[PDB]
């Protein structure tokens, strides 16, 4: 890389991180979508 | 564009966050929720508009065969810029 | 050399399916409806058999679609309506048959677009 | 052999020779042969009544102009629309004449098929595989039993109506200290795709309207 | 017959009526000729040129879509000449087409993609730049990406001939020819969404469905629309247990292959305001989530304490038959017969005894045979969009005469406006009105009265007055005998099935005898509030949406929606059709009849059916036509019903006839599902506030 | 280069994936762009065949040069969109050079 | 037609014979199996299960369907006698981990949509 | 209230079948009298092809009894409806 440097992009990481498995920085999967069906919210109004 | 919810959890670029009472946010306790910090929407806004001098302009995203398929964009409308379907770059027709 | 067996042919006991998915399943026999987004008719040539849809839920971890139904993706293709019924009976599924819907032939005329006294005249081309 | 770089050339001498031998076999065993066809890529198939297996396989093995000494394979195909849903396929090889031939027959769930082990000892395990995966029973077979599926496995997986993931799945249970089978539940259901195009691709295979 | 002439198709003889085109002759031997501009339900255009085919001994190729066959032609649909014509034409189509397939919703279900694979070449020799076209904003429903347009002009023909709207046309000339409205206009119509389906390319796409799914990953569930009484056959597309879109399903006698925009774009209401868990009133007076055990125990505790008139029920507009029979049987075992519907149909005379009184006896397909049609107090364009489309088809192809009594609403086809007062019905009977002759001389007359008219306090009179006219026509030997004249056009998907089950139409019975316990089985109309009930009435609401009925109930039992159950509905013409489960009910919701069946067992009055087949064997007993699916029966005995009609004479009100729905704005939001939809909300805002008001990015 | 994601949610990778390892959902982004809201790879389903990168029209999904990413738990091998975006940010320097070296063969 | 090739039995009387024989071999076997496999069930529970399996197929009347049922039952026996199975396969008949599944309408109604 | 009070009648007949001729004849001639005779008694006539004619009566508390009308004459039917009423 000294002779042939890699192209510079602003989004590229500056600080390389090693395998973080088994540490408090490990990757935990999760769903990245929002709730599908919205539930009807009962009125706070009490009238009967 | 990484804002946090009132609970303390960061919101993702898709807008997802665990609501106040969801138990599934326990999976992050003692660990971390991975959120990419470079929001594609905010980065593609920063790009300047490209003033051009023809009615039709073609974008391939750059790099020739390392970009996206080549698309021809119409710039007749004055009220708005012309945007690339693939890469999101904007174009305008010059002084016209 | 040969024997004479007359009873209704049934094989539910030897096929190996559980009872839960023989008795409570409602097979559906039909010709698929043409996808209206296209004009091709090559997918409306054969009879299909499918079963009733059952519950799918979100996987708690990744949000995927989880199923407990082992027949959800099962689809069978038959040449004729009898074959689909013949297969469904010997496997002991309750079924419903929907008759094929054939496009009604139509009278098309180009000259009809330029009519002296009729409302079929077209105002544009 | 033509200057069409991308199109497979036709060998017409092979097509003629295979058609001549198809008649020869049909002339000699008319009691059993129901159809003879040679494909465009030169492959002869003889369709026979299920009762002619041993006479047909024996004739092809032992005749001085057949000499199909080698059973290359033996398998079944499931076509649920047919009344005899199972089609049994025999692929044979002749080293004397450097030729191959396919013999096909049919059966149903409740019709046995004569074992060919008397003709080809290679068929012993092939028929166990056919029984296990397709549930087609072979009569007079020295030792018919499952060969691929797990012990106590209910069903015949290679039938078109057997679900892809089956009905039961195994895990280990701590409480009973053994591997337990349970009804299958997938965290992600297999996603079925409808890929068939609504436009006809091959007019040469168009079937006559109802 | 001797009409038929003989033609050959690749040497295969077929006998065809004279005037059949080459493209139709090929369809009889099972072949499909490629096409882009031809559609069997539109006028022939002949401009795309993809249908070009060779006739043996004919030097030139002919447009198969527009060429009548002549005796003794051999159509060569697979000759070298035919194939090369197709390859040439496909090359021209793809020359200026954009490279959008990855970003184009049409990808994977595109006739240009698929016919390019089958009949086009594998490579391009086009070495120039391509055309680019600006996009038009023709409303909040159809997204336009007109660079993809191939100028087949299908959309233009559909709007002109099917929707009766002339907003779309071609401006310009040559390669610059563009499709659009020229001005800033929105092609807003009850049938507007249909131009998406007929457009063979991604030029016109659904805005609500944009980007969300691909064709190959969606499972197709054949079901029925319940947004109106026409019973349009649809396809519910689902992916991973989620409803993605609604497509039409071809039914020749019902909706052909169209649907209304409420049918097409109201499915997003199923994703909002959903009732997902049973709710009961806490001590403080608010509704709280609770288990099915607590909820049903309360309802069963009250149900047993009452008898007879005390227990009443109202059936909403989207309720299925299985629930209707289940609820009825439950209230029978407490000796109640106050089984009501929100819709009002006069009970005078025969009433619901004879099906002919409240059915569309001519059938939807029949309108194509009528020669005169009388519409009374009904806006068929909005109450039954697909019925009015059938009217325009006959008005256009058969020269149907249409007359209307009621407001001067726009039907998209010119009609004779007899007037607005109900008294005009009296005149037609006497013969004073000049129109009375047209009905007399007409061989196959048809009279349509809309259920919206019968909601007037004088509804009994109007039905009798209109039935008076139909009786005159049939008596005179002008009619063919087996032709039926009197027709009722319904607007509620559950009205006909309820009537066939002995329900009492309207909420007059409840007002006559206010109940102690009331079941609102999906009733969101607002007909019965708490002003109209005793002080402590025990309302129990069962439905799939929280809107008007739920907020006032004591116990809410969440139910399924039409996309989530295999239920039976009967359309205005009497045809019984069944939905299928596409996705299951959300959360704790349960199928409607199972809720009532469970309520019985906790009540003690256990019902005699515990599966869907058994509850459908019960429907056979009550009315044997509720299990004949896709079959129209027929109701005779108009003579008998007419006689009972005159026994009591009532006075027509002096009020003019005005349909509830007068403009497009009143069509989008008419029920709980469509009121929840946000596509409909943007449609209402678009037509009212203004066209330009709605404008969104449409980059791709 | 600007920083916008290359993926346009065409789902060609999901359709081709022999192992059905990819799950995609999409919608119109706040600026009307065609972008995914869910992109997941079950790395325990994947066979590392590289059909998905062959099928992608915009070089959005790639198989990188990293082969040392073994984990201690199964859950750490179910990648969502954030993880794969972070891998792209982490390894772009090398990935781009490898594409530069082989794109002419492709 | 109704003329069909037979597997073994040419009528139900012969078929019921082989059924009867196969039950003898299973009835004798359970005492051995409960020992060789070191099962935790009593020989009574084992023999009841063999009775249960034979009972579920009572209605069958086709001679050919019965032949195959016997053929399959013998293959099952051959695996257990020759100890080709393992302790796990033999105990799969008893479903000792599957929790009680209700069969009354209200119970199925509370839990889920399954019919 | 009262007990065993007839709450409803239902007559199911075919439209073209031979064995439904009596039931059809009854409707044409006698039904109008019946309805006037019993103004508030729901009498539900439901035609469907290839049904076997039947008479369904629902009493108080959801008790139903069915009476076949197959191959009955009009007067034969009139007795049945007479029998149902007043019971
Ligand atoms: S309409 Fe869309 S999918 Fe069809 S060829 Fe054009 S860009 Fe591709
Ligand atoms: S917009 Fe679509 S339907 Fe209309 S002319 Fe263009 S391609 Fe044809
Ligand atoms: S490399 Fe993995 S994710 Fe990509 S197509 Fe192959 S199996 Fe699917
Ligand atoms: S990664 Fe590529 S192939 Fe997959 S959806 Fe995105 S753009 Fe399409
Ligand atoms: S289909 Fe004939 S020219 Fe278009
Ligand atoms: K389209
Ligand atoms: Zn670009």
């Amino acid at each position: 890389p000294t002779v042939k440097p890699p192209t510079a992009r602003k989004f590229i990481w500056t600080n390389h991180k090693f395998n973080l498995s088994g540490t408090p920085q490990q990757y935990v999967p999760y769903s990245t979508t929002r709730k599908k069906i919205q539930e009807w919210v009962p009125p706070s109004t009490p009238y009967k | 564009g990484v804002r946090t919810s009132p609970t303390g959890e960061k919101v993702t670029h898709t807008g997802q966050v665990y609501d106040d009472g969801d138990y599934r946010k326990v999976r992050f306790v003692g660990r971390q929720k991975e959120v990419n910090e470079n929001f594609a929407i905010d980065l593609i806004a920063e790009q300047p508009v490209s003033q051009v001098g023809s009615r039709v302009i073609s974008c391939d995203g750059g790099g020739g065969a390392l970009g996206h398929p080549r698309v021809y964009i119409n710039l007749d409308k004055e009220t708005k810029t012309g945007t690339c379907g693939y890469c999101g770059l904007q174009f305008r027709q010059q002084h016209h | 050399q040969l024997i004479t067996v007359d009873e209704k042919l049934d094989i539910t006991t030897i096929t190996g399916v559980p009872e839960e998915h023989i008795k409570t399943r409602k097979a559906r026999i039909f010709v698929p409806a043409r996808n209206n987004m296209q004009s091709g008719v090559n997918n409306t040539k054969k009879w299909k058999m499918e079963f009733d849809t059952r519950e799918r839920w979100e996987n708690p971890l990744m949000g995927w679609a989880s199923t407990a139904d082992p027949l959800s993706n099962l689809v069978l293709t038959f040449s004729t309506k009898e074959d689909a019924v013949a297969f469904a009976e010997k496997n002991g599924w309750s079924y419903d048959v929907e008759e094929r819907k054939v496009p009604k032939p139509k009278s098309k005329s180009y000259g009809a677009n330029f009519s002296w006294n009729k409302r079929t005249r077209v105002s544009t081309k | 052999a033509d200057t069409r770089p991308t199109v497979r050339p036709r060998n017409d001498v092979a097509h003629k020779q295979l058609s001549a031998f198809g008649e020869y076999v049909a002339e000699i065993l008319p009691k059993y042969v129901q159809q003879v066809q040679v494909s465009c890529f030169n492959e002869l198939e003889i369709c026979i009544h299920p009762d002619g297996v041993i006479p047909v396989l024996t004739f092809l093995r032992d005749h001085s102009n057949a000499q199909f000494k080698s059973l290359a394979d033996l398998t079944a195909v499931d076509i649920p629309t047919r009344q005899n849903r199972f089609e049994i396929v025999y692929n044979l090889l002749s080293l004397r004449f450097n030729s191959r031939i396919r013999v096909k027959t049919y059966t149903d769930e409740l019709t046995p098929i004569e074992s060919s082990v008397p003709v080809y000892k290679a068929a012993n395990w092939y028929e166990r595989e056919i029984w296990d995966m397709f549930g087609v029973f072979f009569a007079n077979h020295p030792d018919l039993r499952r060969i691929l599926t797990d012990y106590g496995f209910e069903g015949h997986p290679f039938r078109k109506d057997f679900p892809l993931s089956g009905y039961v799945e195994l895990r280990y249970d701590d409480e009973v200290k053994r591997v337990v089978a349970e009804p299958v539940e997938l965290a992600q259901e297999f996603r079925k795709f409808d890929l068939n195009s609504p436009w006809e691709a091959f007019p040469a295979y168009r079937q006559p309207p109802e | 017959a001797s009409n038929l002439i003989e033609v050959f198709v690749d040497g295969q003889s077929v006998m065809v009526e004279p005037g059949t085109t080459v493209l139709q002759a090929c369809e009889k031997v099972g072949m499909q000729i490629p096409r882009f501009c031809y559609h069997e339900r539109l006028s022939v255009a002949g401009n795309c040129r993809m249908c070009l085919v060779e006739i043996e001994k004919a030097p030139k190729v002919v447009a198969a879509c527009a060429m009548p066959v002549m005796k003794g032609w051999n159509i060569l649909t697979n000759s070298e000449k035919t194939k090369k014509a197709r390859e040439g034409v496909m090359e021209f189509l793809l020359a200026n087409h954009p490279l959008d397939c990855p970003i184009c919703d049409q990808g994977g279900e595109c006739d240009l993609q698929d016919q390019s694979m089958m009949f086009g070449s594998d490579r391009s020799r086009f070495l120039e730049g391509k055309r680019a076209v600006e996009d038009k904003n023709i409303g909040p429903l159809v997204k336009t990406i007109m660079t993809r347009c191939i100028q087949c002009t299908r959309c233009i023909r559909f709007a002109s001939e099917i929707a009766g709207v002339d907003d779309l046309g071609t401006t310009g000339r040559g390669n610059d020819m563009q499709v659009g409205t020229y001005i800033e206009k929105m092609f807003m119509s009850e049938l507007s969404g249909n131009i998406i389906d007929i457009c063979p390319v991604g030029a016109l796409t659904s805005k609500p469905y944009a980007f969300t799914a691909r064709p190959w990953e969606t499972r197709k569930t054949e079901s029925i629309d319940v947004m109106d009484a026409v019973g349009s056959n649809i396809v519910v597309s689902t992916r991973t247990g989620e409803v993605m879109r609604i497509l039409p399903r071809m039914h020749e006698d019902i909706n052909e292959e169209w649907i209304s925009d409420k049918t097409r774009f109201a499915y997003d209401g199923l994703k909002r305001q959903r009732l997902t868990e049973p709710m009961v009133r806490n001590e403080k007076g608010l509704l709280t989530h609770t288990t099915w055990e607590d909820a049903l125990s309360r309802v069963a505790g009250m149900l047993q304490s009452f008898q007879g008139n005390d227990v009443a029920a109202i059936a909403g507009g989207l309720v299925d038959a299985e629930a209707l029979i289940a609820l009825k049987d439950l209230l029978n075992r407490v000796d109640s017969d106050t089984l009501c519907t929100e819709e009002v149909f006069p009970t005078a005379g025969a009433g619901t005894d004879l099906r002919s009184n409240y059915l569309l006896n001519t059938t939807i397909a029949g309108v194509e045979e009528a020669d005169v049609v009388l519409l009374v107090g009904t806006n068929p364009r909005f109450e039954a969009p697909l019925f009015n489309a059938r009217i325009r088809k006959s008005w256009l192809h058969n020269d149907l005469k249409v007359a209307l009594i009621g407001s001067p609403v726009d039907l998209t086809y010119r009609y004779d406006h007899l007037g607005d007062s109900p008294k005009i019905l009296q005149d037609i009977a006497s013969g004073s009105h000049p129109f009375s002759q047209v009905l007399q001389e007409a061989k196959k007359p048809m009279v349509i009265l809309g259920s919206s008219a019968l909601q007037r306090n004088d509804g009994a009179a109007i039905l009798a007055a209109v039935s008076n006219i139909a009786q005159k026509i049939r008596t005179s030997s002008g009619v063919t005998g087996d032709w039926k004249v009197m027709n009722i056009l319904h607007r509620i998907a559950s009205q006909v099935a309820a009537l066939d089950l002995g329900y009492k139409p309207g909420v007059e019975a409840i007002q006559k005898n206010p109940p102690k316990m009331l079941f609102l089985l999906g009733a969101d109309g607002g007909c019965i509030t708490r002003q109209d009930l005793p002080k402590d009435c025990f309302i129990v609401y069962q439905g799939h949406h929280g809107d008007v009925g739920a907020p006032i109930a004591d116990v809410i039992l969440p139910g399924a929606a039409y996309t989530e159950k295999s239920a039976t509905y009967v359309n205005t013409e009497g045809r019984a059709q069944q939905t299928k489960v596409a996705v299951t009910p959300p959360g704790l919701a349960r199928e409607d009849w199972k809720i009532i069946r469970a309520l019985s067992e906790i009540a003690g009055m256990t019902l005699p059916y515990d599966t869907l087949d058994q509850v459908r064997n019960r429907l056979e007993e009550v009315s044997p036509n509720l299990v004949r699916y896709d079959d129209v029966e027929g109701a005779n005995y108009f003579q008998q019903a007419s006689e009972l009609s005159k026994l009591v004479n009532q006075q027509l009100l002096a009020d003019p006839l005005v349909p509830p729905q007068l403009t497009i704005k009143d069509f989008y939001m008419t029920d709980s599902i469509s009121r929840a939809s946000q596509t409909m909300a943007k449609c209402v805002k678009a037509v009212t506030e203004g066209a330009h008001a709605v404008e969104e990015p449409s980059i791709c | 280069p600007s920083g916008e994601e290359r993926c346009i949610a065409c789902k060609l990778c999901e359709a081709v994936c022999p192992a059905q390892a990819i799950t995609i959902e999409a919608e119109p982004r706040a600026d009307g762009s065609r972008r995914t809201t869910r992109y997941d790879i079950d790395m325990t389903k994947c066979i590392y065949c590289g059909f998905c990168q062959e099928a992608c029209p915009v070089d959005a999904i790639v198989e990188g040069p990293n082969f040392e990413f073994s984990t201690e738990t199964h859950e750490e091998l179910l990648y969502n969109k954030e993880k794969l975006l972070n891998n792209g940010d982490k390894w772009e320097a090398e990935i781009a050079a490898n594409i530069q070296a082989d794109y002419l063969y492709r | 037609s109704t003329s069909v090739k037979p597997i073994f039995s040419r009528d139900m009387n012969e078929a019921k014979r082989r059924v009867r024989e196969l039950y003898r071999a299973w009835y004798r076997e359970v005492p051995n199996t409960v020992h060789l496999f070191q099962l935790d069930i009593s020989v009574k529970q084992g023999r009841d299960k063999v009775r249960e399996m034979f009972k579920k197929n009572a209605h069958i009347t086709d001679p050919r369907v019965v032949d195959l049922l016997v053929i399959k039952g013998k293959m099952e026996l051959e695996e257990t006698i020759k100890v080709w199975k393992q302790r796990t396969h033999v105990m799969r008949f008893f479903h000792e981990t599957e929790a009680p599944r209700p069969k009354d309408f209200l119970s199925k109604f509370y839990v889920g949509h399954d019919p | 209230r009262g007990k065993l009070g007839l709450r409803e009648i239902r007559i199911h007949l075919c439209q073209r079948s031979p064995g439904s001729q009596g039931v059809r004849d009854f409707i044409e001639k006698r039904y109008v009298e019946l309805k006037k005779a019993n103004p508030d008694l729901p009498i539900l006539i439901r035609e469907c092809s290839d049904v076997q004619p039947k008479l369904w009566a629902r009493y108080a508390f959801g008790q139903e009894k069915n009476v076949s009308l197959n191959n009955f004459s009009a007067d034969q039917v009139t007795r049945a409806l007479e029998n149902v009423l007043s019971s």
